[PDB]
C-alpha cells in the first residue's frame, strides 16, 4: 500500500494477566480416608497431640 | 524494552502539468528503535570484628 | 551529463480518491445516405486542462465493394487530422479497431475540445453503419 | 485435466468507489547539451503494492541527422532496461509513441519505485528536445 504505512517493527503486542494451570485429578483414595473405626485408610491424630515420633 | 518510533521527510517530483492526485503514489517512510533494559547494583558489608 | 531529473524533481505522488484516474468519452456517429467528403460530425468532447493517453476507432463495414476506398480522419477544429491520419478501418475487406499512434501525450488547448470525424475519400458504394470512438485521457 | 479455477476461486468482485480504478504516472525530463550513455533521470514514482498495465512512451526528435543512432532504455533500479530495451524513438526519421511490450502484469517490490531514462546509446548530434513517459496501474 501507499497510505499511511506503519512499520513492522512498530506494531504493538499485548500480554493478557489470567493464565493457565496444568489439570490434577485430585484423589481416587478421598471417600475412603477417615478417623473412625469402619474406614479402609485409618487415620491416628495420636501424635498431633503431645509428643512422639 | 522501550521501542521508538521515527518518521522520515518526503521525496518525490512535483507531478508537472497534467497528472492527478490519484494516480501517481508516494509512501511515507518509517523506522524503529528499542532500548533494552537490566537491573544492576552494588553493596558493601561491615562486620563487628573490625568495628570496635 | 547534463539530463538532470525532470521539471517534475521534488514531490509525492498519486493514489486512491478524486484525482485524474483515467477517464473515457465515447460517441456512436451514424452515417447514412450517400457518403462523401463533404461529411462532418462531433462523436465526443474533451475538457481543457487533460492530456489523452490513447484513441481507440471501431466502426462497421461503410464500403461494400470489391476494391473498396472510403477513408475517415479524425480530429479537431485545429487540426483535422490530428489523431488519426487516412483510417481506412471502414471498409468491408479490412479489420476495424485500430489504436492511435500519433499525438497522444499534449495538453487540449482552448478551443480544441471536440473530436470531430471527416471523410477523406469519397466512398465507391456507401452503406449503412456506425463509427466508435473512446478518447482516454486524464485530469489534473 | 487439473486446470483448476485460479487461486481466486471464491469472491465476488469490484465497482464504483475507491479501488483500483486505474492510474497514470506520467514525467516529462528535459535534454539538453550533449548527449552520452552517462545520463540517468526519474520521470515518475510508482507505489510498492501495484501491478503495471501499460507504459507509452513519446519523446521528440533528439538526434538530426542523416544516420541516427539514439537509443533509450526505461526501466527502475533493479533492472535498468525492464520497460523498454533499446527504445530509438528519440530518432528523427522514425515514429514516436511506443507502447510497452515486456514486463507489464507484475507486482511492484521495494526499492523498485522509481522509472529511469538511461540512454544506451550515443546521440550522433544531440538536439534538445523532451521525453514523456506515461505508466498505467492499480492498487488492491
Amino acid at each position: 500500500m501507499a497510505d499511511f504505512s506503519l512499520a513492522t517493527a512498530s506494531q504493538r503486542k499485548e500480554w493478557s494477566n489470567k493464565a493457565h494451570m496444568e489439570y490434577v485429578r485430585r484423589s481416587r483414595f478421598a471417600p475412603y480416608i477417615r478417623n473412625t473405626e469402619n474406614s479402609i485408610f485409618q487415620g491416628y491424630s495420636d501424635l498431633e497431640k503431645r509428643a512422639g515420633d | 524494552t522501550l521501542n521508538i518510533p521515527l518518521f522520515y521527510k518526503l521525496g518525490g517530483a512535483p507531478v508537472t502539468g497534467d497528472t492527478p492526485i490519484v494516480g501517481n503514489e508516494t509512501p511515507l517512510d518509517n523506522y524503529n528503535c528499542g532500548v533494552p533494559v537490566a537491573l544492576r547494583g552494588k553493596g558493601v558489608a561491615i562486620t563487628k570484628n573490625q568495628t570496635f | 551529463m547534463p539530463a538532470t531529473n525532470s521539471a517534475q524533481a521534488r514531490l509525492a505522488a498519486p493514489g486512491h480518491g478524486f484525482g485524474g484516474n483515467v477517464k473515457v468519452s465515447y460517441g456512436s456517429v451514424a452515417f447514412t445516405g450517400t457518403i462523401t467528403t463533404a461529411d462532418a460530425a462531433t462523436v465526443c468532447n474533451l475538457p481543457v486542462g487533460a492530456i489523452v493517453l490513447g484513441v481507440t476507432l471501431e466502426s462497421d463495414d461503410l464500403d461494400t465493394n470489391a476494391t473498396p476506398t472510403i477513408t475517415l480522419n479524425v480530429g479537431d477544429a485545429g487540426s483535422a487530422t490530428r489523431y488519426f491520419s487516412a483510417s481506412t478501418v471502414a471498409q468491408a475487406g479490412t479489420s476495424s479497431s485500430a489504436p492511435a499512434t500519433t499525438g497522444l501525450l499534449w495538453t487540449v488547448t482552448e478551443g480544441n475540445t471536440a473530436v470531430r470525424i471527416a471523410v477523406a475519400n469519397n466512398a465507391a458504394t456507401s452503406a449503412d453503419g456506425s463509427v466508435r470512438v473512446a478518447v482516454t485521457y486524464y485530469l489534473p
